[PDB]
């Protein structure tokens, strides 16, 4: 048909796209360990003409990149949920039997006493299991989790947590529920002591809020639909062109 | 009176339809290859910045010849250009002519 | 879509930076050893449409050129270690610099850290430690179980009373570590700097030779943030953003009106 | 049809105009700034039907800085400083040329050197801190002096100069609060801080924005109305053209 039909539809589609993900980090404006996203745009390909002359096909959302910037801490008074000072994962084992890597340090304790998460209840590896003679719970700055027990002078350790940290963070596979999951473009998990090569500190009764601007945000909504409305213009203008034409020739 | 102008490879400044851009000398305008600002005065002249120079080392290089003569005594060719109509005929460059 | 849209994007930008600086000049009211924090702006980049200089027909040059700013932004937070005000306390472990330096602790990862907050204690062992985390001081300083009390003189040497003993016994001696310029550490939190490339040397020595500062006993260095200039900034900060988020909408409305009509 | 082209010029125009005052209310908070007006002037007439003048629109044709002096911001730090007065503030580039600076937000490096607080750059003259200093105080003059303990009397590490120029509105900004010396900027006039129409040196000290909130709200106003304005103009003449061809 008209070329300037589906080359202005591309860019309809790609504005769609771009604000999808801006309805998405909205959303998660409270989230913690959410982690923002921008829709990467790309030219399609040139055609040549004529034969020096090039007429391109449009636009669209190539990537959904992740900003992997860290947010700001969130100040709690319950004792197990903890938060990530730097790069890392906490790594808890989905019911497939994989490793699920997370930034959400919001835990509880299962019927067990297994550290697992406050959503779906997956356990936190390796596994902490909090005695029931425990009177306090306190995880130091390099994963070491240690329990009160009364009758008996120092604290027990009951384990020590490990973080992943992976050389490209948003080469991760979001699954929601606040986990990602390997992919060959995010690296190899390195797994060590949180607090040393690089590794961030375990941070007890403190939540990684979420990092949206949401003053952005509405700034991008706002470009969107002009784009968005500007494209439709042309598709109208086309069509009242062709309606011209026909009823004309 | 096309005066979409560009630069190719080798420095000559032509137009959009490939016509050579003549100067004060009656020759081809040819620019310094490594340019970094191009200016063109409100009367043809071609101030460049040679690449990497300060701000202060702006220099005229060359004049686009431009032209009034009598409208009437010109025909258009069969190439869009406009010649007159009397043959072997100069093209005085008109010092009246303004570039916007 | 329109330059404006993107230049009042960079101040509205600069502006949160802005905010949330203050907020946490705010937040460290109370801590002490606190250096209150000042983003730093800067214009970004001008686009040269016209340029300033340039030979304007012959004889002529442009007196002012066609340049388009691109906005601004917050560039650095800069530390204002100027030192703060004094509080008297009765604890006979909680020390102030008086003048330049910075304690020196030890991180689990082994590092050296510095501390410009003086509120120790003692650990299980009798080292001095910090009353947060518990990081042992450089030089460890073991108080013995047989101490009546506890003096650290002026130069840093911290010396202990025992009964049945003149002359009290001297048990360690503290150095404290100056930098050229203290605003290039990089603060890690815990009221703890790490040394950084533009940090300087760590140059060590006696606290009160060689232009460092004075170990003062029973003392607290407070924050130096100033409550009222906050405040005051805050409203700078508030209205500077609504006015560029006027600047959004009017854009946002003057495109509204060419798609209807245009 | 002239008319959709000449309004398009306004369109430009305004276009341009807006921008620049978005600039300035986004460095409303920068120190050492100078505001910006655009300039407006008509395009050229063309003789029609030859003694019928008509016009070719309008263009902005320059951005014209205004280079007066801003209000005063005490502070507590002891490297940020202001010029009371005309001059600038000389620092070094990469490129090794020196750049012109307003704003005074200064500091040290690792080396005592004293350089901008932003990118780094070294300020001309260079200054070096030794490290026995317990204050550092720059005089009106921009003699810097600093104290040592076992030593009376300040002693001196330098003197800064600052560098003015007779037009401040040719000077080309290239960001970071920095300009570079054009052919009409003029020839840059160092000098003692304080002597021979240079300004003082005024350490402790920052010098505001100079941009007027107020009016730019104003201008927001006057330039998006005649935004819209220009944009009927287009509306009414695609209607006219709209018309012609479908009623003949």
């Amino acid at each position: 048909m008209h070329p300037a039909l589906w080359v202005s539809k591309t860019g309809l589609d790609a504005q769609q796209t771009n604000i999808a993900t801006i309805s998405n980090n909205l959303a998660n404006a409270s989230t913690v360990g959410y982690k923002k996203s921008r829709a990467v745009f790309e030219d399609l390909f040139y055609q040549n003409i004529n034969q020096g002359l090039m007429l391109g096909a449009g636009s669209k959302v190539v990537a959904t990149q992740k900003v992997h910037t860290h947010g700001n801490a969130q100040t709690t008074t319950n004792a197990l949920d903890m938060m990530v000072e730097g790069d890392g994962f906490f790594q808890v084992t989905l019911p497939d039997g994989n490793i699920g890597y997370t930034r959400n340090g919001q835990f509880t304790l299962n019927g067990e006493g297994t550290l697992v998460t406050s959503g779906s209840g997956y356990p936190v590896e390796p596994e902490i299991v909090i005695p029931e003679d425990a009177i306090s719970i306190t995880v130091g700055t390099d994963g070491e989790v240690s329990v009160r027990v009364r009758g008996q002078q120092d604290n027990q350790v009951v384990g020590q947590l490990t973080i992943t940290d992976f050389v490209n963070p948003g080469g991760l596979e979001p699954i929601g529920q606040n986990l990602y999951l390997p992919t060959g473009a995010s690296g190899d998990p390195q797994e060590g002591v949180p607090g040393l090569d690089g590794l961030g500190e375990i941070r007890q009764s403190m939540l990684e809020a979420s990092n949206v601007n949401v003053t952005e945000e509405l700034v991008n909504m706002i470009e969107a639909q002009r784009v968005y409305e500007m494209n439709s213009k042309v598709i109208s203008s086309v069509d009242k062109m062709m309606s011209f034409v026909n009823q004309q020739l | 009176r096309n005066g979409n102008l560009k630069v190719d490879q080798n420095g000559m400044l032509t137009n959009a339809s490939g016509h050579l851009v003549l100067g004060e000398n009656d020759a081809p305008i040819t620019l310094p290859i490594p340019l970094s600002k191009i200016e063109i005065g409100r009367d043809g002249t071609i101030s460049v910045l040679p690449q990497g120079a300060p701000a202060e080392e702006f220099q005229a290089v060359d004049r686009i010849k431009l032209v009034k003569p009598n409208d009437q005594s010109l025909f258009k060719d069969t190439n869009g250009l406009f010649r007159h109509k009397t043959p072997n005929q100069p093209y005085e460059a008109d010092a009246t002519v303004s570039l916007q």
